[PDB]
């Protein structure tokens, strides 16, 4: 996602959230980083997953200073090149290194 | 019929102070009457239960938290948590207040006031209730100071009598 649909989705999911894309993305990064780095220590965020057709809707709910913060990641099945270069080749490298 | 008068600096005119009188009969949830004045004119508006309910569910939040934020903004109970900003067009009579944090604005509420023909009476009523509360507070404080003095004197006496009792 780039900085043209971010504003559209933010306004669609938050009819009274007048923010620039930069601030929204900074808030999203701040909300997501502690969960990924360490397993559910803050526990402030809420995540939900929906699988419809070949797409995936990942809903994230948070309390931005006690006020609602909704986001929806729309994911489509990754191309063979991306999955390959992200999972297959690296794992082969790790296996070879461990054998060495 | 609880009342509260607060000072707000409207965004349109920063230096000028506007005064905001909000009154509710039983509780803020049922609805309230708002009057915004600046000394030369007054704008009156109402918010009934149905309108606050529509605002609460349309924002898709718990009603209690919405009422808490609305009280923290309108009634001026704000702490160091975060700041609010109010906007009001004079030719449109459309007041709306939002909560500003990290360059992110949340349109917390919006009311539609209306010009009242006679501002002198509303201003005079405001000041008269104000002086009434002034005088009532003076009376209460003066009355309680006497109880304070009585308590101190009686404690001195009883302390002396306990001293005599223990000595004897």
């Amino acid at each position: 996602v780039d900085t043209s649909v971010v504003s559209q989705r933010a306004k669609e999911l938050n009819k009274r959230l007048t923010a620039p894309p930069a601030a929204f993305l900074c808030h999203l990064d701040n909300l997501l980083r502690p969960l990924l780095k360490d397993a559910a220590h803050p526990s402030e965020a809420t995540f939900s997953c929906d699988c419809v057709a070949d797409a995936l809707i990942l809903r994230v709910r948070s309390e931005l200073s006690g006020l609602p913060f909704y986001w929806n990641f729309h994911c489509m099945l990754a191309s063979p090149s991306l999955v390959s270069q992200h999972l297959i080749r690296p794992l082969m490298g790790m296996s070879l290194a461990l054998q060495c | 019929m609880e009342r509260k008068i607060s000072r707000i600096h409207l965004v349109s005119e920063p230096s000028i102070t506007h005064f905001l009188q909000v009154s509710w009969e039983k509780t803020l949830e049922s609805g309230f009457v708002i009057t915004l004045t600046d000394g030369h004119s007054a704008w009156t508006g109402t918010v009934s239960e149905s309108e606050i309910s529509q605002e609460a569910d349309d924002m898709a939040m718990e009603k209690g938290k919405y009422v808490g934020e609305l009280r923290k903004a309108l009634l001026s109970g704000a702490g160091p948590a975060d700041v609010y900003t109010f906007n009001f067009s004079k030719e449109s009579c459309y007041f709306f207040f939002e909560k500003n944090l990290k360059d992110v604005s949340f349109r917390l509420g919006s009311f539609n006031l209306e010009k009242v023909e006679n501002p002198a009476e509303v201003i005079r009523e405001l000041i008269c209730y104000c002086l009434d509360t002034i005088a009532e507070n003076q009376a209460k404080n003066e009355h309680l100071q006497k109880e304070n003095e009585r308590l101190l004197r009686d404690w001195n006496d009883v302390q002396g009598r306990f001293e005599k009792c223990v000595s004897a």
